[PDB]
């Protein structure tokens, strides 16, 4: 059972490393709002920013999340410098996908999807 | 030492990018493949396969194609052994349903049955 | 076609089998008087690199690349033959192709 | 072209006329010939330079 | 209101049903003929735990677990069930 | 030999036509529909039936490698005319 | 031990005494080619294919029919083998036609692939070949013969198991032809089964002649509902449409055959379907409508039922999963009138114990049975793979078949005892022979056919046979583990509902008229709108519109057994499981969804939102239903037969019938085959 | 063409057309299969 | 077998045959299995953790000089609890030859990075991580090469399917590239090419 750490050798290391990434991203989001000249605002970023961030709070390995760490921070870094266009930073909101249904009868009335 | 102590399961569901829909409503089948009855070969028997749920596969408005919204309809991964199959179903967070292998019974062959003397195996004809 | 009128093809499904873009749709069924004929036979040329591949796995000699290039629609769905128009077109350049076929067949 | 006909597709009149010869075709044209299990890298000298292939 | 059917699930192999067929050897073919419409589903099943179904009126499902229980004490379930009604 | 539908539209060989409440009929108004005039049925059902005075027959098609797979057709039966599986000529043991 | 040791390309193996050479080498793992061996059909070896070399010897065998003996080295993979190999193949290439393209078997076919492997690269042959006339030997299977290659596999399985001996060879030398001699129509059970063991194109499938070519067809593995066997099969579909059926390898069940039935009704499972909603308007007739107006309508209609007043008849193509969503929803209203169009006697043991209407020994039981009595079934037409079970353990173990009932031909000899119940009366008292045959008898089996049990008199028929068991186990020489007891189903949605706890028959309905009727597919017509009540509310769920349809107030569209994952059990107790090949048409839905929608519109919301939630509810009311490929045991025959003794039911004078006879009657039974034009057909070829 | 004509069939098109596209003369794709599945047509009778 | 076969070349065999033993005996530290194709390619299957030690060594050996890295691969085999297979090819200029050299790990167990080794390498695994997701350690600029900026998983594995689960398209509502989940007009149709006859006796894998 004994594995290869990549980045923490515990969860105290791992989370720690979610915390400054959550710190840099929430340091990070006035800043893409204005140079992207976005239609929202910085409560409407940071809330998707909290949204993205509780997406994948029940991981508890430290490896996944040490991998998780490293995607937000390459992406940190891709919205830092203007390497995404404004289509990359609002396809995290979807503005054009209506919303499906949700309860048994509409998904009975839709389609045979589960 | 370099190395540290994981006790918890895998999970590999937030780092493969499939969206929760195809994950949560997905039923994977793992099996061996059953033979072709008009050949007589038993090649492709041998190896297990996993494939997924057929989903809707609707016609074309303009040339009566075959349209789906299915990203997973041609999906099939082959595996060595039944275990490794389920490790790597259990691993992706798919829920699984398992088929046992059919081997084939084996027979009594005798040409000389063909000619008994008392017994009902007389062949007709040949 | 063959030279009484009667279309070559028999629905062997070789060329779809071949197509490496999968441009090639075929639906057969047997018809009036029992002969294995297409039903559906779709080519959609936006998918076709003109490779040659069905041409060429054809063993009637039904399929043909005729030397036409001068084709170009206004609109995407014209780009997509039916087997009218595969038929139209055969019978629009048959006095080509034929010829084509005759100077280029001892080389295969 | 090679004369294994298990690779190399026949000629087109050997192969309306033989029956091994449109055998084969049929079989080459539809699923393939079989290689046999291994790796290899195969590296040329494109204009551009090492060209390979894995 | 009361009573509509009874399910009773057993094992054929394992001890822990043991005592419970020994009620369907011993009290049963009596029992049947003491309730004439009430229908008494007995199903067996390879590695199941023993378990008493009672169905009331309007489709109320209750569980009772038979484990390790002797013929005296499935017997004075089946009449728990049976005198309960509710 | 192409038939007229009661809506106007035109019958293929295959015998595809919409129908008189189908919307996708909406493709054709203020433009045409494709078909094909030369029916294979009909022109193959005017070829001849060919006289032979042997047991069995060797058809290619016609041109020799330009047509298709040489076959060999069984005429013993004398109700019914032996007909080749990718040409369609019909051949008859005149006997 | 009497293992033997033998070589196989140097390596060691143990073999058992007889053992063929091809045995021997697939045990090792080496598949030895082959054209004429099959491993159910008897030993022919007219194709020489197989043809091995043994070492240090100056002949090659034959693997197919060489009984191997100690010491031997088998080459597989040496220069002679092959060799032989590839002058037999050019032999067999030498006059076969230039029919590739025009062919069916193309891309599945057994000359083509073993030509590719073993077959040399091209063709010596400078001469013509042969043309061979066809024939006809009915709608289902297209001859050519002139791709036959008279591997004479046609000829053994005719005569071993089908037992028609109606085909031949005809001929001698290269003019020797394989066929019938007259126009005779090939017509059986397992008539369709040729096509599937012919190596070549020479027979082919005529529904699915021309349409479809074998690598672009997915194949999805499911489960026959078409009879109460359970026969596992492959559909084959292409791009959303079911092109054809295949069997599946089930060494238990249905070994690699399937009923001409199974393999051809899906051209009427794709007519006459339903695909919306209809409802009566105001001029009584049906007009198509939304999915919310028809369950609205029906769960208004619902709402003011409640006790008795709502009723169920459940059809034969149901699954377990819509049969416990109907039994949940209508015992919200206390309404447990819940019933099937087949008939089973209730008085008695009734439906309790599993053991009085299961076929309790098994399939394979046959096997090990010596003495077998069937009493007032057609196994033939009823259930076709157990009769072809029972003739191979009448060919094979030299079993004893007896038969009370109409003298049916059966394709192998029986005693016909007579077609009175009364005698049956005579094996239990012993003044009949056969009781002391039965005495004599190590595994003795007596089956009860399910059509038998729709008389007026089932319950006296179930209560004599159940005597006759108990009498012969309880005082022949059975060893305890043996079941004797046995019932022969004939609806597939019959064991999955009785182990619900349903009320098999509908007399219940008839002793108290409900207000409110629900379908589920029962096409049957035992109930009609004459016994019910002025104004009904007759609800019809199904896919065919047949007999209940016309007369129903709401129609429900639901799903073919093709278009849903649906749980089934066999006349055996076995569970088995579908799965989905294509999608309902329209706006047809899943069975079980539209139940559970229905109680969610009503108010009365169902505890189950997926497939796996119900299959939980399902184990909750009986475990059987989701244990799948699994044969659960049924104990307690001698508290069913204590209890039977109870109700003197008197058996009547009328002899015992079944409802199919001859073959006409076996291609149209029910909704699915009733809607099918190549059942109609055979029909239509076999009345002329 | 004038020394070396081609063999003349009956299906060849005697009037030959330039490219269509964009005329009301130009080719609209369309399925050439007939339906697949045939619904079940009520009875046009009250069931009284 | 002359004029259709391909010659067989044995002298190169021997000599490769002879320097993987070499290799395998000077170090058995990471050195698992070495072999030969039947084509005289050289394969030295080694453990991740030599990843560094050994390719310096034929960086650096005056018998080995393998200066020049050509191709750096990975492997999806899902039948392994470790599907990842990292191959390096090395070319020799001064000994005229290629070698191959080959290693496993998993999705979540890093490897160390070869820049310090061939600076090539330095995008080549980067590559892998774009398209894998076996993550390098010890890498100076790790980040997406090919694939789309806000793209989510790895494409080459054998899980992800052909098609990806989003498609983009033009919306003139919000005057933007939009990202929706993919509807194919035409399935891609799954073909069963697979022939059910044994083909090749030479590599028959015996039976469990
Ligand atoms: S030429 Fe076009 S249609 Fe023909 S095989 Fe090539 S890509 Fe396909
Ligand atoms: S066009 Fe040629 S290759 Fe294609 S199906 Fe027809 S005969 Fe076969
Ligand atoms: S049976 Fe096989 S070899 Fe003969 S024509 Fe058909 S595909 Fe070709
Ligand atoms: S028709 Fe087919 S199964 Fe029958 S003898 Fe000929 S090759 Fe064998
Ligand atoms: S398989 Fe043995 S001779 Fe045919
Ligand atoms: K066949
Ligand atoms: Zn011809």
């Amino acid at each position: 059972t004994s594995v290869k750490p990549i980045f923490s050798r515990d969860m105290n290391e791992a989370k720690r490393r979610v915390r400054e990434l959550y710190r840099a991203w929430y340091r990070e989001v006035p800043n893409t709002v204005h140079l992207f000249q976005l239609d929202i605002s910085v409560k409407q970023g940071r809330d998707k920013v909290r949204e993205m961030f509780k997406k994948n709070a029940h991981v508890t390995d430290p490896r996944v999340v040490d991998l998780l760490v490293i995607k937000g921070k390459m992406e940190l870094e891709e919205t830092i410098n203007v390497w995404k266009q404004r289509t990359h930073v609002m396809r995290f909101f979807h503005e054009t996908e209506a919303p499906r249904p949700k309860d048994f009868l509409s998904k009975f009335y839709v389609g045979h999807d589960p | 030492t370099q190395l540290i102590t994981v006790d918890e399961k895998l999970d590999i569901t937030t780092l493969t990018g499939v969206p929760e829909e195809h994950i949560k409503t997905r039923k994977a089948r793992i099996f061996v493949p059953a033979r072709n009855n008009m050949q007589s070969g038993v090649n492709n028997t041998k190896k297990w396969k996993m494939e997924f749920d057929t989903r809707e596969r609707w016609e074309n408005p303009l040339m009566g194609w075959a349209s789906t919204a299915d990203p997973l309809s041609n999906l099939v991964l082959t595996f060595s052994t039944k275990e490794d199959a389920i490790a790597f179903a259990e691993k992706n967070g798919w829920s699984y349903d398992v088929e046992e292998r059919k081997v084939p019974k084996p027979k009594s062959k005798s040409y000389g049955a063909n000619f008994s003397w008392n017994k009902r195996t007389r062949v007709s004809t040949k | 076609r063959y030279p009484s009128g009667e279309e070559r093809c028999i629905a062997c499904k070789l060329c779809e089998a071949v197509c490496p873009a999968q441009a090639i749709t075929i639906e057969a069924e047997p018809r009036a008087d029992g002969s294995r004929r297409t039903t559906r036979y779709d080519i959609d040329m936006t998918k076709c690199i003109y490779c040659g591949f069905c041409q060429e796995a054809c063993p009637v000699d039904a399929i043909v690349e005729g030397p036409n290039f001068e084709f170009s629609t206004e609109t995407h769905e014209e780009l997509l033959y039916n087997k009218e128009k595969l038929l139209n077109n055969g019978d629009k350049w048959e006095a080509e192709i034929a010829a084509n076929i005759q100077a280029d067949y001892l080389y295969r | 072209k090679v004369d294994d006909a298990k690779v190399s597709p026949p000629k087109r009149a050997e192969m309306k006329t033989s029956m091994e010869s449109l055998i084969h075709h049929f079989k080459l044209y539809t699923e393939g010939y079989q290689v046999p299990p291994g790796a290899t890298y195969t590296a040329i000298e494109a204009p551009k330079g090492e060209f390979g292939v894995y | 209101l009361g009573l509509r059917e009874i399910r009773i699930h057993l094992c054929q192999r394992s001890p822990g049903s043991q005592g419970v067929r020994d009620f369907i050897e011993k009290r049963y073919v009596e029992l049947k003929k003491a309730n004439p419409d009430l229908p008494i589903l007995i199903r067996e099943c390879s590695d199941v735990q023993p378990k008493l179904w009672a169905r009331y009126a309007f489709g109320q499902e209750k569980n009772v677990s038979l484990n390790n229980f002797s013929a005296d004490q499935v017997t004075r379930a089946l009449e728990n069930v049976l005198s309960s009604k509710a | 030999g192409v038939r007229t539908s009661p809506t106007g539209e035109k019958v293929t060989h295959t015998g595809q036509v919409y129908d008189d409440e189908d919307y996708r009929r909406v493709r054709f108004v203020g433009r045409q529909k494709e078909v094909n005039e030369n029916f294979a049925i009909d022109l193959i059902a005017e070829q001849p039936v060919s006289q032979v005075g042997s047991r069995v027959i060797s058809c290619d098609g016609g041109g020799g490698a330009l047509g298709h797979p040489r076959v060999y057709i069984n005429l013993d039966k004398e109700t019914k005319t032996g007909t080749c599986g990718y040409c369609g000529l019909q051949f008859r043991q005149q006997h | 031990s009497n293992l033997i040791e033998v070589f196989v390309d140097g390596q060691s193996v143990m073999v058992e005494p007889g053992t063929t050479v091809l045995q021997a080498c697939e045990k090792v793992g080496m598949q030895i080619p082959r054209f004429c061996y099959h491993e159910r059909l008897s030993v022919a070896g007219n194709c020489r294919m197989c043809l091995v070399e043994i070492e240090k010897a100056p002949k090659v065998v034959a693997a197919c029919a060489m009984p191997v003996m100690k010491g031997w080295n088998i080459l597989t993979n040496s220069e002679k083998t092959k060799k032989a190999r590839e002058g037999v193949m050019e032999f067999l290439l030498a006059n076969h036609p230039l029919d590739c393209p025009i062919c069916d078997q193309g891309g599945e076919c057994d000359l083509q692939d073993q030509s590719m492997m073993f077959g040399s690269d091209r063709s010596r042959f400078l001469e013509g070949k042969r043309a061979v006339e066809d024939k006809n030997i009915g709608p289902l299977v297209k001859t050519i013969m002139t791709r036959c290659i008279q591997c004479t596999r046609c000829i053994r399985f005719a005569s071993e198991i089908a037992g028609v001996d109606d085909l031949g060879t005809t001929g001698r030398g290269n003019d020797m032809q394989v066929g019938t001699y007259i126009e005779k129509m090939f017509m059986s059970e397992l008539s369709g089964n040729i096509i599937d063991i012919c190596p070549v194109g020479a027979l082919t499938s005529k529904p699915y002649a021309f349409t479809a070519r074998p690598w672009e067809t997915r194949k999805t593995e499911s489960i026959d509902v078409m009879d109460a066997v359970g026969s596992n099969i492959v559909v084959s579909t292409r791009t959303g449409e079911v092109m054809r059926i295949l069997p599946r390898m089930h060494e238990d069940i249905n070994e690699e055959w399937i009923s001409d039935k199974t393999r051809f009704a899906y051209d009427g499972l794709k007519r006459q379907r339903l695909t919306e909603p209809m409802v009566r308007n105001e001029k009584g007739l049906l007009t198509h409508t939304t999915w919310e107006d028809a369950l609205s309508r029906v769960a208004g209609m619902l709402q003011s039922c409640q006790g008795n007043d709502v009723a169920a008849i459940a059809g034969g193509l149901v699954d377990a999963e819509a049969l416990i969503a109907l039994k949940d929803l209508l015992n919200r209203v206390d309404s447990d009138t819940l019933c099937t169009e087949e008939v089973f006697p209730t008085a008695g043991a009734g439906t309790d114990l599993r053991s009085n209407y299961l076929l309790n020994t098994t399939i394979a039981g046959v096997e090990e049975a010596d003495v077998v009595l069937l009493v007032g079934t057609n196994p033939r037409f009823e259930a076709p793979l157990f009769n072809a079970r029972i003739r191979k353990s009448w060919l094979h173990n030299d079993l004893k078949v007896a038969l009370i009932g109409s003298p049916v031909d059966l394709t192998y000899r029986y005693d016909h005892l007579g077609d009175s119940p009364k005698i049956l009366q005579d094996i239990a008292s012993g003044s009949h022979p056969f009781s002391q045959v039965l005495q004599e008898a190590k595994k003795p089996m007596v089956v009860l056919g399910s059509s038998a049990l729709q008389r007026n008199d089932g319950a006296a028929i179930l209560a004599a046979v159940s005597n006759i068991a108990q009498k012969i186990r309880t005082s022949s020489g059975v060893t305890g583990d043996w079941k004797v007891m046995n019932i022969l189903h004939r609806i597939a949605s019959q064991v999955a509902a009785l182990d619900l706890g349903y009320k098999p028959g509908v007399e219940a309905i008839r002793k108290n008229p409900p207000k409110m009727l629900f379908l589920l597919g029962a096409d049957g017509g035992c109930v009609t709108r004459q016994d019910l009540p002025k104004d009904c509310f007759i609800v019809y769920q199904g896919h065919h519109g047949d007999v209940g349809a016309p007369i129903a107030d709401v129609i429900l569209p639901g799903a073919a057994y093709t278009e849903k994952s649906a749980t089934y059990v066999n006349t055996e107790g076995r569970a088995q499981q579908t799965k989905v090949a294509v999608m309902p048409p329209g706006l047809a839905r899943e069975d079980w969804k539209i139940i559970r929608a229905l109680s969610e519109i009503a108010g009365m919301t169902l505890p189950y939102d997926t497939l796996d939630q119900v299959r939980n509810r399902l184990e909750e009311v009986s475990p059987n239903l989701v244990r799948y490929d699994d044969v659960e045991g049924a104990n307690y025959f001698q508290q069913a037969s204590e209890l039977s003794k109870l109700v003197n039911q008197q058996l009547l004078a009328d002899p015992l019938v079944p409802p199919q006879l001859t073959i006409k009657d076996f291609y149209m039974t029910d909704s699915i085959s009733r809607a099918s034009q190549t059942m109609a057909k055979c029909v239509k070829a076999v009345t002329e | 063409p004038t020394v070396k004509p081609p063999t003349a069939r009956k299906f060849i098109w005697t009037n030959h057309k330039f490219n269509l596209s964009g005329t009301p003369q130009q080719y609209v794709p369309y399925s050439t299969t007939r339906k697949k599945i045939q619904e079940w047509v009520p009875p046009s009778t009250p069931y009284k | 077998t002359r004029p259709t076969v391909r010659p067989r070349n044995d002298v190169a065999h021997k000599q490769l045959s002879a320097f993987g033993e070499y290799v395998a005996e000077i170090l058995p530290k990471y050195v698992q299995q070495v072999q030969v194709s039947c084509f005289s390619e050289l394969e030295i299957c080694i453990h991740p953790d030599g990843v560094i030690p050994v390719l310096t060594f034929l960086r650096d050996h005056s018998n080995a000089q393998f200066k020049s890295l050509a191709d750096l691969t990975a492997v999806d085999i899902p039948t392994r609890q470790n599907r990842f297979e990292i191959v390096y090819n090395l070319l020799s200029l001064r000994f005229n030859s290629r070698i191959r050299v080959k290693t496993y790990t998993d999705e979540l167990t890093p490897v160390e990075s070869s820049v310090s080794v061939y600076k090539a390498a330095n995008w080549y695994e980067r590559e892998i991580w774009d398209m894998f997701g076996v993550f390098f350690a010890n890498h100076p600029d790790l980040r997406r090469i090919l694939t789309d900026y806000g793209f989510e998983g790895h494409p080459f594995r054998k899980d992800f399917p052909l098609s990806g689960y989003v498609e983009l398209r033009y919306d003139d509502e919000v005057k933007r590239v939009v990202a929706e989940p993919v509807e194919l007009a035409q399935e891609f149709r799954k073909f069963d090419l697979n022939s059910p006859w044994e083909a090749f006796p030479a590599y028959r894998q015996p039976p469990e």
